[PDB]
DNA sequence: CTGAATTAGACAATGCTCTGTGGCTCTAG
DNA sequence: CTAGAGTTGTCTAATTCAG
RNA sequence: UAUGCGCAUAACGCCACAGAG
């Protein structure tokens, strides 16, 4: 194919070698890279972010400047660095470097250390340096800061860490927790679009408009928009502190640049310049500053100063000017940082609103993903700090009005700054972030959702923890939103998210998923030698002019930079240029850079122009560049204007300029993993996908240094005989999450019909699919058991008949011990007291003690208070368990059907599940049909077949091709065999197709799912049964089966159902006054008898049965003054 | 669904809109207004129509 | 994660052929021809040894006592 | 010198049941 | 040391136009 | 109200994620 090209080590089929190899167990010399690079993004974003992007960042914080009595103070931050976890100071230890093992097995966080050099002055001059600790910040595991970076797999195993890990992870509280990809729009890109719901905006505001999302160096985010109005005038919308602010678009351009308002003028009439409703237009918006005696660009940077103070929040001692100048920084264009660009960039903006509003080019879909792109970790990491930056400054200077408020002695400042530790500590409000996935900003970062922006990565399979950092996720805020236009598979995702690999029901066409080839852009490149690449090449630069007309020409982008414009007969020359260059690598040209040109074609087609992005987070993909013959990679938005082909047969000369790597390359990591996917019906490929991720498989090596809450352990996998060959690729055999079964389709019990299964009773007594799951719940005396005086230790009081011969001599159970319920699960003992204490287990499921393990604090000066129980429960298969073929075949056990029983065929041989030919012809799985010829193949002849998509076409079939094979075994070309009765003896006069496939078993049991309430608690509030099977309460009998009990006319079961088994509560009411609120019994001398407090009364108090919910009801309209008057006859 | 139907015929407003429209909104203004008249067999009234 | 005792399917005990099918391949046979030569004839048997995957020597990398 | 229709804003609704975990519920002044 | 990117679809308050 | 033996202990919401049909 290609040297150094990422996918030339794919294989051309599988093997099943690996397995039988005498070098098998003995870990590898270095790690296998085709699973580093599945979190490649997320570690390659913390990296930048940390050591790079920090560095910019506060570049970027401006020195912060307020007031003292006299003197003004100056505040800069010259470093900040980022730390590698370490253990406290003032700690016995002979490693001083912590390891993500600890950090997840005592439950903590796995903490850099923030601190920064920050610099002070006072009246201009700089007196001293400080050097000052800020917090502690997460650190992503195998980062440059992670302790488990440049290790060979070797010594991962000796940190207790896996062979083959990677991580893109944070450990926050115990707890692996991802920072999935958001969609974010295209940054520093204009896109042009439609929304109706603008027209509320203001007086005279039409419903187009020009979005922007502005990010400068991957550490700020501004959101902007033009909008237009009806007169032709643009106002500029643009936010700060998450409020928005809408200014005419002549104060902008006039205070950016110190130009004539003519040469204003024709930078926004540049492309059309005869139209002369856009003429006046300008020449109007022009005029509106002129109007307001704002005749240079002094006097628009003073009004605008001047009316934007109080929002902004300057020192009262800058001049107006610079107060503008500060909103111009934070809030327009900010990915510029020369005003010049920022009013081309912003012409440009206009014009495509111009050419938009006017009907003349097309809205850019937000939907599309040619218009969109991702948020990384690192990015959303980097704002985060550089808010918390800004805002322990302003922390030291609120330090300093408290102590001009209540200190004022008048003590100078003499390398006074002990008060940096009266400053905010950014630990906790940086860990809230990363620990709740809740953002609590006053910017907002640039984004538009406030939650759900750390999620945890649980490792309930490996096949479930590859997708969460594939996962690319649309918004939180859709979910709620019922419209199903988000939800479209658009053909502009070709290659870049996944079609099938999506979830089902609420988050189905919202949580995408990266292809196989996919991969997010994370290198950050210096583009200094680029615009004068190009204006060696045909562009002409922005000020010269463009010896044409320039509506023969096109605008030139340079990553949100308008570089100049091109002659039409050149632009295409100088796209194959720019392509050449990239592919070839020959001019500093980034290998990620999307060379898009939108041609001219005198539609209402996309906006003309030619545009270079380099910028990172834009999603790219390989394909091969037929002219050059080496590997491209394209962007979402280049795609479009390609035509790659898919097969070798496709490719035409002067048509066809690129090709993919391989045809199924359309696909997830975990997509590609379902065999024969092509000969699926597509719905069972995406039920594939959900319930591959639910499976009981194999997690994880290490399982007594792992402490999380709950592990689904399958006891013997095996490897699929029948795989496609990017389980080879990603060496899935370290972790497998399913037994071959040899499955007989056929309907002989029946307990199979409607989606239920049977499984021979012999095969699940001796070991098939048997399972375990690893409860691991961590006991704290310090948090749970809060009594007082601190000082509680686990121990037994020595005598104890409550603890003999059931927990150890420190309250704490033995390890190969049993635990049913009501047994003693551990005892404290109070130490300044002497009482002890013994808690017991009050779970309903006999589990076996794994592992206990003790956990000290931080600094290893921590008393015997926290431990981690481990405890193992069977969970072997029984009836009402969930299984599952890999093809969307879900099912129930329904039965354990003796071996006896089965129907034998004329090999000797039972099946061990049957499956009910009723699930084929509505879901068309007919890859499970081929699944089991291949996999009766494969086991018959001792191969291992290839089920990778799209293998097989029209001409060699996939059952002729399985057919030839098991007829060469002697078998019958069809998959049939002659199948007997074992309940009759007798041949059964069908033929029946019995093979081999490749069983999952789901998380999804019964002994989770039932629950049953005769009496028990009550809400406190209405008397009413509680919710929950943990809690052991009931459940509803709501409002549509209300409904339908009254329509079978059964008034006493719903009287049953709604009243005597709810609340029956007995309420006195006067009879004479209609009211529960009006009795009242006597105080004793007995006697026990009621009066109305109303009519003084004695004799008209008597009892009604009203719902307790009633009598809440009653006093709750009490509450606001209403009488409820009851007739009691 | 959107049937669109070609040119020369007509849709109407399907399934559980139209179902909402008639029930729970009782609106004065659908969607899909629409008239259905027979026309008369004689052939003054094919040459008026 | 270690060879079953028997086959899931009929009760022919395989567990004790596990180094037995190891000293084959090594051996130079094909896999086909070392199920063969183990007298695995029904192919339930035979995906039992030839699916088979050994966790148990990844799952003692980890071994704790390394003394 | 005042009833007139109109239009923008406010507001209320948007399937059902069930299972889990994890963080926070008064931290900032 | 105590403290606070929806979508219909009806109803009402503002908002202009001759008698 | 539940558990344990009249006695002792435990007596919950709100968000956000994930899932089942
Ligand atoms: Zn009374
Ligand atoms: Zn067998």
């Amino acid at each position: 194919m290609d040297p150094g090209s990422r996918w030339r080590n794919l294989p051309s089929g599988p093997s099943l070698k690996h397995l039988t190899d005498p070098s098998y167990g003995i870990p590898r010399e270095q790690q296998k890279a085709a699973l580093q690079e599945l979190t490649r993004a997320h570690v390659e974003s913390f990296n930048y972010a940390v050591h790079e992007g920090l560095g910019l960042a506060v570049q970027a914080i401006p020195p912060f400047e307020f007031a003292f009595k006299d003197e003004r103070i100056s505040f800069t931050i010259l470093d900040a660095v980022i730390s590698p976890p370490t253990v406290p100071k003032g700690t016995i230890c002979k490693e001083a470097n912590v390891y993500p093992a600890e950090c997840r097995g005592r439950r903590s966080t796995y903490r850099g250390k923030l601190t920064a050099d920050i610099n002070w002055a006072v009246n201009g001059i700089s007196k001293g340096i400080i050097k000052q600790f800020l917090g502690y910040v997460p650190i992503m595991v195998k980062s440059k800061l992670c302790n488990l970076r440049n290790l060979p797999p070797q010594a991962l195993i000796e940190h207790h860490e896996e062979a083959e890990e990677m991580g893109g992870y944070f450990i926050i509280n115990g707890i692996e927790k991802v920072i999935r990809m958001l969609i974010m729009p295209r940054r520093n890109f204009p896109i042009a679009m439609i929304r109706p719901k603008w027209k509320t905006r203001g007086p005279g505001y039409t419903q187009y408009g020009v979005s922007m999302h502005c990010v400068r160096e991957e550490h700020s985010a501004v959101n902007m928009n033009l909008h237009y109005l009806e007169n032709g005038t643009v106002m500029l919308n643009f936010i700060y502190r998450k409020e928005l602010f809408f200014l005419p678009l002549g104060f902008a351009l006039k205070a950016l640049v110190s130009f004539s308002d003519y040469q204003i003028f024709q930078e926004l009439i540049k492309g059309k310049e005869d139209d002369s409703f856009l003429r006046n237009s300008v020449s109007q918006m022009l005029r509106i500053v002129m109007e307001e005696g704002c005749s240079t660009q002094k006097q628009v940077l003073n009004y605008l100063g001047e009316c934007f103070r109080v929002k902004l929040n300057v020192p009262d001692w800058y001049p107006n000017e610079q107060a503008a100048e500060f909103l111009f920084n934070q809030c327009i264009c900010i990915h510029l940082k020369s005003n010049t660009e920022k009013f081309y960039m912003l012409c440009l903006m206009t014009r495509k609103l111009f050419a938009l509003a006017k009907g003349e080019c097309m809205e850019d879909n937000p939907d599309s993903l040619v218009n969109q792109e991702v948020l990384t970790p690192g990015q959303l990491f980097l704002m985060f700090l550089k808010e918390k930056l800004e805002g322990w400054l302003v922390s030291i200077k609120i330090a300093f009005d408290k102590k001009a408020q209540k200190t004022s002695v008048s003590m100078n400042t003499d390398n006074l700054m002990r008060i940096f530790t009266m400053g905010i500590d950014l630990t906790k409000p940086f860990e809230y972030l990363f620990a709740t996935g809740n953002l609590r900003s006053k910017t907002g970062l640039g984004l538009l959702q406030d939650s759900g922006l750390c999620v945890v990565a649980d490792k309930l399979n490996f096949i479930r923890y590859l997708s969460h950092f594939r996962c690319v996720h649309r918004g939180a805020d859709f979910a709620k939103m019922r419209t199903t236009t988000v939800r479209r598979l658009l053909p502009e995702s070709w290659g870049f998210l996944c079609p099938v690999h999506t979830p089902d029901g609420e988050p189905c066409g919202l949580m995408n998923h990266l292809t196989a080839v996919c991969e997010v852009v994370t290198q950050f490149v210096y583009t200094a030698s680029i615009p004068a690449l190009l204006c060696n090449l045909g562009v002409t630069p922005i000020d010269g002019a463009p010896h044409r007309s320039y509506s023969e020409c096109y605008p030139v982008l340079l990553d949100g930079v308008m570089v100049g414009w091109v002659d039409k007969d050149l632009a295409p020359g100088i796209a194959d240029s720019l392509r050449h260059f990239k592919v070839l690598r020959e001019k500093r040209i980034p290998p990620w850079m999307e060379v898009v040109l939108i041609p001219m074609t005198g539609k209402p087609s996309l906006y003309p122009g030619l545009f270079l992005f380099t910028t990172p987070c834009r999603l790219v993909r390989p394909v091969q560049n037929l002219a050059l013959g080496k590997e491209e990679l394209i962007g979402t938005m280049e795609q479009i204007f390609m035509n790659v082909a898919i097969f070798e047969d496709e490719v035409f000369a002067g048509v066809t300029t690129h090709q993919e790597l391989f045809p199924h390359s359309l696909l997830s990591v975990i997509a590609n993993f379902i065999p024969f996917s092509d000969h699926n019906q597509s719905p069972r490929n995406m039920y594939q996908c959900q319930m591959g991720k639910q499976t009981m498989g194999f997690p994880l090596l290490t399982y007594q240094d792992r402490s999380d809450n709950k592990l689904y352990r399958l006891q013997t996998p095996q490897s699929p005989l029948v795989r496609p060959s990017m389980y080879d690729y990603y060496d899935m055999d370290n972790y497998p999450i399913g037994t071959n079964a040899i499955v007989a389709v056929i309907s002989y019990t029946g307990y199979d019909m409607e989606d239920a299964m049977i499984v021979n009773k012999a095969s699940w007594e001796r070991g098939f699919a048997h399972g375990s799951v690893y409860k691991s719940e961590f006991i704290d005396l310090s948090e749970k058991i809060k009594q007082g005086d601190s000082s509680l230790v686990f121990g037994i009081k020595p005598g104890d008949p409550r603890v003999l011969q059931k927990l150890d001599d420190d309250g704490l159970p033995f390890i190969g011990a049993k635990l049913q319920y009501g047994d003693p699960y551990y005892s404290y003992l109070n130490l300044n007291t002497g009482e002890s204490f013994v808690m017991y287990y009050k779970s309903k499921e006999n589990c076996v003690v794994d592992n206990i393990k003790v956990c000290s604090n931080d600094t290893g000066s921590g008393k015997f208070k926290c431990v981690c129980i481990t405890m193992r429960v069977p969970r072997n298969p029984t009836i009402g368990d969930k299984f599952a073929s890999r093809h969307g075949q879900k099912g129930i056990l329904s039965r354990l059907w003796p071996a006896e029983d089965m129907p034998f065929t004329e090999s000797g041989m039972v099946p061990d599940i049957l499956f009910n030919p009723h699930g084929f012809p509505s879901r068309m799985t007919i890859g499970m049909l081929i699944e089991s010829m291949a996999g009766k193949s494969a086991a018959l002849h001792g191969l291992c077949h290839d089920a990778t998509p799209f293998i097989f076409s029209e001409e060699n079939s996939a059952l002729e091709y399985f057919g030839e094979m098991l007829k060469a075994a002697g078998y019958n070309f069809y998959g049939t065999e002659r199948l007997y009765s074992g309940i009759s003896g007798l041949e059964l006069e069908a033929d029946i197709f019995i093979g081999v496939v490749y069983y999952q078993r789901l998380r999804h049991m019964v002994s989770d799912k039932f629950q049953v309430r005769t009496t028990g608690a009550r809400d406190r509030v209405t008397n009413q049964p509680i919710g929950g099977r943990n809690v052991q309460g009931g459940i509803r009998f709501g409002e549509m089966e209300r409904d339908a009990l009254l329509a079978h006319g059964t008034s006493f079961l719903l009287h049953d159902r709604l009243f005597n088994c709810s609340d029956r509560s007995v309420a006195h009411v006067c009879v004479k006054c209609g009211s529960l609120l009006s009795p009242l019994l006597e105080k004793p001398p007995r006697n026990r008898k009621y009066n109305c407090t109303l009519c003084s009364r004695s004799d008209t108090i008597d009892t009604v049965s009203v719902p307790y919910v009633f009598r809440y009801f009653v006093a709750e309209l009490a509450a606001m003054n209403i009488k409820v008057k009851l007739d009691v006859v | 669904t959107f049937h669109f139907a070609g040119r020369g015929e007509m849709n109407v407003t399907l399934g559980i809109p139209r179902l909402r429209e008639i029930l729970m909104v009782a609106s004065a203004n659908i969607k899909t207004p629409m008239m259905s008249v027979p026309v008369l067999n004689t052939k003054k009234a094919l040459k008026r129509v | 994660m270690i060879i079953p005792v028997r086959c899931f399917t009929c009760g022919k005990i395989v567990g004790n052929k596990w180094e037995a099918y190891l000293g084959l391949l090594q051996a130079e046979y094909t896999e086909g021809d070392a199920l063969d030569a183990l007298g695995l004839k029904r192919y339930c048997c035979r995906r039992m040894l030839l699916a088979h995957v050994d966790l148990i020597e990844k799952l003692l990398n980890y071994a704790p006592l390394e003394k």
